[PDB]
């Protein structure tokens, strides 16, 4: 006879949102799940604007973006909200995955293993609207994909020549890229309804690694509030970096617009690959490069299997938390190297630490868990 | 007007005579012999590097 | 590691690997009107399969 | 099992035993365990009044954590005073895993 | 999970008090400033060292950088 | 093998981060772009109802592109009937043979203006550095006949002849009109045209700090007051003995 | 879009160079004449 527990409807929201056991020391770590949601919203409601006026050829590219920042009303708010707003995104990613990763939130195995494939499509699709506006980042950014994509052996290249279009730079280019950037946003809000369903059979892990049975909380008002608080801090520094300096996280080279015209002075992606195109680039074979860019991202999947500790988490692991945080140092570097140009110096360092980001995973850190296992006497 | 001015004391800090002096110790040196192309425009970078710097310091005064 | 270690563990490991061809070559016939692979559709001479 | 080190590794063991904090909130070793299929059959085991003591000191140690705090230094879980009070039901219950899967293999 | 299946507890007493009898900030800069410094102290050790040997590494490649250069 | 000299920082009066631009300096800065290039550059996204409002009142820009004759297009038994331009024209374009006017430039062509100083490493800053800083060309450098020694540029030798000596303009209200205040109203111009959206994002960054000053001390008290019942609670074990 | 309905490419051609329609403008010049090039829509009779 209360109503919110025996409708149809509104007992899925009681059980999901209202009525949910959570545990009562969740840190400010846990509001990133939420805040990745606000900004998922946020890139569909601003790239309904965006493809509304749009044209996709390789003669009126270049000019059908700078049309809405000066001649389409509101046009240069929108655009920039959606130029910053997937680097909120992708900050808000990476946080998020290293708090699962500490933590040792990759025990729930069907909750993390959704998580490695929504990593892998909001990568693609981000690399697939760069490619849009078409400037001189645009194209020797997407023809360094190519190089490593036709170098499949046998398949390659008929791969490519199938998503060009047809042939090469043309007009229907970016009607397969733009095909591929529209609809891929909408199978991650599919794949985040399936993500939570399985988090709800084991409910939260907390920071502490014990399970909190005896003491839950309800969801309503506690966190309800405070996922609320959360994301008003998150938009107060969205529009400052929209207001204040809306090309800060950019590059002027993809003013100049697109054409084989002349080698540009240098070649770099957006800051949120600059670690994965320092991987490839000090690897000189185009088949060991393709490999290697794929295995930095699904190594995330053997996770599970090289855990050697008998804690879950690492609050009470003093020498894994080193080997945390050099782990963290070390996609600083690869990030710094992949903007740099290929000379002496950035090819010994950024062929190192391409190294030691698979030797802490891999050795250093199985090992680590067993030493620490011997001196607490188990 | 006034750039041709403001330019004419930055040039006698000690921090831009020293860029000056060893930027014409070695014009007497490309033209000296015939197996060289040691350019100077090495020597003329950190002049105006260290000119420059304190123009756009006093420059913008004397405008508008 | 004795994990997956046995005698029984490859026994029926043993009576699917005739039938495993079942995951590698059906995976190879899976790719060949899913794809148009060029090269091996002169497998056979028998198809001729786009005009 | 060397002789010649009995005091200096007995010196890096209670190192780390400072080192990791579960002492500061109050906690034993074998309350901080990660509890798969053969843990959670040990803590059914358990006799009644075992069992209650561990859910308070759980309890006691989410509530600090919550709060970002810790307890008094003289009420920390000292080193030789840590009962293992889980591991005789642990090494029974796996002794009898290993035992069905040598059966299931001859 | 539902909030009366989940687990058996015995013998523990919980006392609170209203939130519209108590002050919504209790000792703010009194517990508060020591709390924050004990906590910065039992981590600096772990997190510091690691993005020290990275400014090492960046000083080091940008002035062999410009170390080349030259002439 | 050499190395490239980058520009320094100049105290714009737009440069702090609620400082509006000066609506006079784009005024005199439209006429440095007007009257002593438009022969090599284009501005191909600006047009004369973009100049109302910012500097100038409509009549003022309705009295320019009179100045200018472009060709119009076609009517019955004229073919290419012309006009002097409307104000809803990107003005003339200077060179033709497009992409290959470098003929008339010893193999350099120069490129649009409307994007200029977003498109390079140092904004307005790099276009004044450029612009006033020409050099003679130094001892063992061979220059081909056509380069010019400019020291802020890449390639170190641009075919850029110099197109501002001392008065090559004279202003409507009266100021000098040295190579100073020349580039300076120029460069005052070519930023408010690849950015003219920079007053309006302000003056809305204004209003934005104002409100999440009132909107997040308020959250942040809705939040303590609900987490107090949980902050103050204590706990007591009583087993049986 | 005539190939292979009713002619064959050669037979095509020859009926598209018969006509002369005014092409774009080439610089060192004007606007010139240059006819078919084997993918024009047919010409219209009235200016406007
Ligand atoms: C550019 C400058 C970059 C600066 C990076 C420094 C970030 C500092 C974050 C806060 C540091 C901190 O507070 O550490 C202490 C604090 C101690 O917490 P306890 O749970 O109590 O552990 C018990 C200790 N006895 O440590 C933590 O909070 C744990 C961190 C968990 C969240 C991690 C979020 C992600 C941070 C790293 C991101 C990069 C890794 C991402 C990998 C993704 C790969 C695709
Ligand atoms: C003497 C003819 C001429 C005049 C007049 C002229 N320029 Fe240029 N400019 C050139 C040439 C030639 C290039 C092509 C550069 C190249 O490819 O070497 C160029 C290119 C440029 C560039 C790009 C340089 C770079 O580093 O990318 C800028 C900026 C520029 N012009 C600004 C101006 C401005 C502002 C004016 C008006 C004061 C002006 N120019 C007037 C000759 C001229
Ligand atoms: C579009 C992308 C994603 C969305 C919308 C999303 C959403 C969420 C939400 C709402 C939660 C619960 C609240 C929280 O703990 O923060 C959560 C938890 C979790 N997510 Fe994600 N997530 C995304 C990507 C990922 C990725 C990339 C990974 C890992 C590779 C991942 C793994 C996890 C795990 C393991 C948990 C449970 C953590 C715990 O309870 O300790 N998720 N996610
Ligand atoms: C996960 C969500 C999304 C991400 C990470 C993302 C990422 C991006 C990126 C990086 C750009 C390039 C902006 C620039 O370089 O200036 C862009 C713009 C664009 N996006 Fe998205 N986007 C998302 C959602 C969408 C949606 C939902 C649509 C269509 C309905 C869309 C279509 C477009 C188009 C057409 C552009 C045009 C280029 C421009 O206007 O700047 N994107 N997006
Ligand atoms: C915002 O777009 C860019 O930064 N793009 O692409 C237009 C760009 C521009 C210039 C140079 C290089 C790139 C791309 O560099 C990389 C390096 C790794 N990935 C990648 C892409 C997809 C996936 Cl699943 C995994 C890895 N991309």
């Amino acid at each position: 006879t209360n109503i919110r527990k025996s409708h149809p409807l509104m007992k899925i929201i009681n059980n999901a949102f209202i009525d949910l056991p959570a545990p009562s020391n969740i840190s400010s770590w846990w509001n990133f799940g939420s805040l990745l949601g606000i900004c998922l919203i946020l890139q569909i409601l601003t790239g309904l604007f965006l493809a509304m006026h749009y044209t996709s050829d390789t003669t009126t590219a270049f000019s059908s973006v700078t049309h809405i920042c000066r001649d389409v009303n509101y046009g240069w708010v929108i655009r920039y909200l959606h130029a910053n707003g997937a680097s909120m995104f992708f900050i808000c990613l990476f946080i998020h995955v290293g708090r699962g990763l500490y933590y040792g939130s990759y025990m729930f195995l069907e909750t993390w293993n959704i998580g490695v494939v929504l990593l892998f499509t909001v990568m693609a699709t981000a690399f697939m609207g760069y490619v849009l506006p078409w400037g001189q980042m645009s194209f020797w950014g997407a023809t360094v994909i190519t190089n490593l994509l036709s170098a499949i052996p046998y398949i390659g290249t008929d791969l490519v020549e199938w998503i060009w279009g047809g042939f090469s730079v043309d007009k229907a280019t970016l009607t397969r890229f733009f095909a591929f950037h529209f609809i891929l946003p909408f199978i991650i809000t599919a794949l985040a309804a399936v993500h939570l369903l399985f988090l709800h059979e084991t409910g939260s892990n907390n920071p502490t690694g014990i399970s909190s049975d005896m003491d839950k909380i309800p969801f309503h008002p506690y966190y309800t509030i405070k996922d609320i608080l959360g994301a008003l801090f998150m938009m107060l520094i969205l529009l400052i970096l929209v207001l204040f300096s809306p090309d800060l996280l950019g590059d002027p080279d993809n003013y100049t617009p697109a054409n084989p015209l002349n080698t540009p002075p240098h070649i770099k992606p957006e800051w949120y690959f600059l670690f994965a195109y320092a991987i490839l680039r000090s690897i000189p074979n185009k088949l060991g490069g393709v490999l290697a860019l794929v295995a930095s991202i699904l190594i995330l999947i053997l996770m599970p299997m090289l855990h050697t500790s008998k804690q879950r988490s690492m609050m009470f692991r003093p020498l894994s938390q080193c080997l945390f945080w050099m782990l963290v140092a070390d996609l600083i570097t690869l990030t710094w190297i992949g903007g740099q140009p290929v000379e002496h110096p950035f090819i010994i360092i950024g062929q190192l630490a391409s190294i030691l980001y698979f030797l802490i995973i891999l050795v250093l850190m199985p090992i680590t868990s067993i030493i620490e296992n011997n001196l607490l006497k188990w | 007007d006034p750039l041709t001015t403001v330019r004419e004391q930055c040039e006698q800090i000690e921090k831009c005579i020293k860029a000056r002096e060893r930027l014409e110790l070695c014009d007497q040196r490309v033209s000296s012999r015939s197996q060289t192309e040691e350019d100077c425009t090495e020597e003329l970078f950190d002049f105006l590097h260290a000119r420059d710097h304190c123009v756009a310091h006093k420059l913008f005064n004397s405008l508008k | 590691l004795s994990r997956f270690l046995g005698p029984r563990y490859r026994e029926l490991a043993r009576n699917w690997i005739p039938t495993a061809s079942m995951w590698g070559a059906v995976g190879a016939v899976g790719l060949v009107w899913a794809t148009d692979w060029r090269l091996i559709l002169d497998w056979v001479p028998y198809i001729n399969g786009k005009f | 099992a060397v002789a010649a080190s009995s005091k200096w590794l007995e010196g890096i063991r209670k190192w780390y035993y400072n080192a990791a904090g579960f002492n500061k909130l109050g906690l034993m070793r074998d309350d901080t365990i990660y509890e798969d299929d053969d843990v959670k059959e040990a803590i059914r085991r358990l006799p009644e009044n075992l069992y209650n003591d561990r859910v308070f000191r759980i309890k006691r140690a989410l509530d600090l954590t919550m709060r970002q705090q810790i307890l008094p230094k003289e009420q920390w879980t000292k080193y030789e005073e840590d009962k293992f009070y889980l591991e005789p039901y642990l090494k029974e219950v796996i002794r009898e895993r290993k035992e069905r899967e040598e059966w299931a293999k001859k | 999970r539902e909030f009366g299946h989940l687990t058996r507890m015995r013998h523990v007493i919980t006392y609170s008090l209203s939130p519209f009898e108590q002050r919504a900030f209790p000792h703010y800069f009194t517990k508060g400033i020591p709390n924050v410094l004990r906590r910065t102290r039992a981590c600096i050790l772990r997190v510091a060292p690691p993005f020290v040997v990275f400014y090492l590494v960046y000083t080091w490649g940008t002035q062999e950088f410009e170390k080349s250069k030259r002439k | 093998t050499d190395l490239e000299l980058h520009a320094p920082s100049y105290p714009w009066s737009h440069r702090g981060l609620l400082s509006s631009l000066d609506h006079t300096s784009i005024r005199r800065g439209f006429q440095v772009y007007k009257q002593v290039c438009s022969s090599c550059h284009s501005m191909d996204y600006v047009a004369y109802r973009h100049l109302v409002g910012v500097c100038y009142t409509e009549e003022e820009a309705k009295a320019l592109a009179e100045e200018v004759e472009v060709q119009d297009g076609p009517n019955e038994d004229g073919e290419m009937f012309m006009r002097p331009g409307k104000l809803s024209d990107y003005f003339p374009k200077p060179y033709p043979n497009p992409e290959a006017a470098r003929a008339a430039n010893n193999g350099a062509l120069p490129p649009d203006l409307s994007y200029i100083v977003r498109a390079r490493h140092g904004g307005e800053d790099y276009v004044f550095s450029l612009l006033t800083g020409y050099c003679e060309p130094p001892t063992g450098v061979s220059l081909r006949e056509g380069l010019y020694f400019n020291p802020y540029f890449p390639g170190q030798a641009i075919a850029m002849a110099p197109p501002i000596y001392n008065e090559v303009l004279e202003f409507d209200d009266g100021t000098p009109a040295t190579m100073s205040q020349v580039a300076k109203d120029v460069c005052t111009f070519l930023r408010w045209a690849s950015e003219p959206e920079h007053d309006h994002r302000k003056r809305m960054g204004l209003k934005m700090l104002m409100m999440m000053g009132l909107l997040l001390p308020l959250v942040y008290a809705m939040k303590r007051h609900k987490w107090s019942v949980l902050k103050s609670r204590k706990l007591a074990y009583r087993p049986p003995k």
